[PDB]
C-alpha cells in the first residue's frame, strides 16, 4: 500500500 | 547558515519582529524537520511553533516563507496521529487549502502534500479535510487538455493526495465526495506514469473495498477493462493494486464479476496464479476463490480458461495461506458447480493436493477441504461413483487423516469426518 503519510527531504 | 539550528535559536528567531528573520528561522526548522534520523517533531510542537507557521502560511507578500513554513507543516503533520493533530489544530487545513490557488507551482504542491498527510491520518481527520472544501480546488489544478503538460513530481503529489482522500473506512469517504472525485481518478488511471497509475490504481481499490453501491459507483464509470490492461502490466507497482481492485469488485454481484470476466481477465492469471511474488499469488488465488462463488456459467469461463489445472498447482505448492485461499476456492466451486465440472475438478487432480492439506494445523482449512470433499461425494453420488472416488482417496493417504480428523478437538471437523466414513 502507499505510504499513509509522507516526509519530505 | 539555516543547518543544524538548535531549536532556541528557531524560537529566538521567529519570536522577532522580523520578517527576514523570521523566515531563516523558519528555513532553519524546515531543514531540522527533514533531518533523517530523529527529526525533533515534539520538541517544536513544544516550543509553540505550529501557530506561527500557519500564521506565515498566509504571508502572500513573502512567498518564501509561505513555502518554508509549508514544508515545516509538512514534516510535522508526517509524523504521528498526535503530531498530526497538533497541525490540524493549529488551523493549518483552511490555510493550505488557501495556499492551493498559489501562483507559485512548489507552494501549491507543499499544500497539496500537506493536506495529503492530514488526510492519511484517518477518516476523521480525511472528511474534515473534505468540509474545508478542498476537493474543489485539488481537482482544479488536474484540469488541463493533456496532463502530460503538468511536471511528474506535481502530478504525482495530487494523485497521491487524492487517493488518501478516497482511503479509510469506518466511515467511508461521503459519497457525493467520491462521486466528485471519480471523473479525474479515471483520467489519471488512463496516465502514462507508473507511479500516478499505481496511485491511482491504489485509489480505486480503496473505493472498492466496501458495500456492493461503492462497487457499482466505480463499476459504472468504465474502469474495469483499464485495470485489467494494468493487471497486465509489467511494473509490480502496478500489477499489486489492480489486483488488490479487481479482488474487490469480484467480492460484489455476480454482474459486477461478470464485468470483470467480459474484460478478459481471466485470461491474465494463468500468469497470476504462477506469480513469483508471493502476494500476487495469494491475491489472485483470493480473487478466483470469489469467483469460483458466482454462477455456473462463471465457473465454466474459469474452466475454459485453463484455470482448474493452476487452481490444482496453488493447491500442491505455494506459501500456506495462498494454498488456503485455494481450498476456499475450490468449496465455492463445489459448492455451486454442475456435476460436470465437480467431474473435471477431479479428473484435473484435486483429490490428493486436497487430502495433503489436510494434515495442515488451522480448523478453518480442513473445514474446508472436508466441506469439499463432502461437495465432491455428492456429486459422485449422483453419478454412482462413490467407489471410485473413495478408492481414489485411499490410495493417496486419505482415509488415514479423515480417520485421524474423526477425533478432531473442534466440533463440526470431527462430525464431518465421521460422516464421511460412515457414509462413505
Amino acid at each position: 500500500t502507499p505510504p499513509k503519510k509522507k516526509k519530505k527531504v | 547558515g539555516t543547518v543544524n539550528w538548535s531549536v532556541e535559536d528557531i524560537v529566538k528567531g521567529i519570536n522577532s519582529n522580523n520578517l527576514e528573520s523570521q523566515l531563516q528561522a523558519t528555513q532553519a526548522a524546515r531543514k531540522l524537520l527533514s533531518r533523517e534520523k530523529q527529526p525533533p517533531i515534539d520538541n517544536i510542537i513544544r516550543a509553540g511553533l505550529i501557530p506561527k507557521f500557519v500564521s506565515f502560511l498566509g504571508k502572500t507578500d513573502c512567498s518564501p516563507i509561505q513555502f518554508e513554513s509549508a514544508w515545516a507543516l509538512t514534516n510535522i503533520a508526517s509524523g504521528t496521529s498526535e503530531q498530526t493533530k497538533a497541525v490540524v489544530d493549529g488551523g493549518a487545513i483552511p490555510a493550505f487549502i488557501s495556499l492551493l490557488a498559489s501562483p507559485h507551482a512548489h507552494i501549491s504542491e507543499q499544500a497539496v502534500w500537506a493536506l495529503g498527510n492530514i488526510a492519511g491520518d484517518g477518516s476523521a481527520f480525511r472528511d474534515l479535510v473534505i468540509k474545508h472544501g478542498a476537493i474543489d480546488p485539488l481537482l482544479a489544478l488536474l484540469a488541463v487538455p493533456d496532463l502530460s503538460t503538468l511536471a511528474c513530481g506535481y502530478l504525482r503529489n495530487l494523485t497521491w493526495t487524492l487517493s488518501n482522500l478516497c482511503r479509510n473506512k469506518n466511515p467511508a469517504p461521503p459519497l457525493d465526495a467520491v462521486e466528485q472525485i471519480l471523473p479525474t481518478l479515471v483520467r489519471l488511471l488512463h496516465h502514462n506514469d507508473p507511479e500516478v497509475l499505481a496511485d491511482s490504481c491504489w485509489a480505486i481499490s480503496y473505493l472498492t473495498d466496501g458495500p456492493n453501491e461503492r462497487i457499482e459507483m466505480v463499476v459504472k464509470k468504465g474502469v474495469v477493462p483499464q485495470l485489467v490492461k494494468l493487471l497486465g502490466a509489467t511494473e509490480l507497482p502496478i500489477v499489486t493494486p489492480a489486483l488488490r481492485a479487481i479482488g474487490n469488485i469480484v467480492t460484489g454481484t455476480d454482474e459486477q464479476t461478470q464485468k470483470v470476466i467480459d474484460a478478459g481477465a481471466l485470461a491474465v492469471f494463468p500468469s497470476l496464479l504462477t506469480n513469483p511474488k508471493t502476494n500476487i499469488q495469494k491475491e489472485a488465488t483470493w480473487t478466483m476463490s470469489n469467483i469460483t462463488a458466482g454462477r455456473q456459467d462463471q465457473i465454466q469461463q474459469v474452466v475454459n480458461h485453463g484455470l482448474v489445472p493452476f487452481l490444482v498447482g496453488v493447491l500442491s505448492k505455494a506459501d500456506f495461506k495462498t494454498q488456503k485461499e485455494a481450498a476456499w476456492a475450490i468449496t465455492n466451486y463445489t459448492s455451486g458447480g454442475t456435476v460436470e465440472q465437480i467431474v473435471y475438478l477431479v479428473h484435473c487432480g484435486i483429490i490428493e493436493p486436497l487430502m495433503n492439506l489436510l494434515s495442515a494445523k488451522d480448523t478453518k482449512i480442513i473445514q474446508v477441504i472436508l466441506d469439499a470433499i463432502s461437495n465432491i461425494f455428492q456429486a459422485a453420488e449422483k453419478l454412482g461413483e462413490t467407489e471410485k472416488l473413495s478408492i481414489m482417496i485411499e490410495e493417496c493417504g486419505g482415509l488415514d487423516k479423515i480417520e485421524a480428523l474423526q477425533r478432531h478437538e473442534n466440533e463440526s471437523v470431527y462430525k464431518a469426518s465421521l460422516n464421511l466414513i460412515e457414509k462413505y
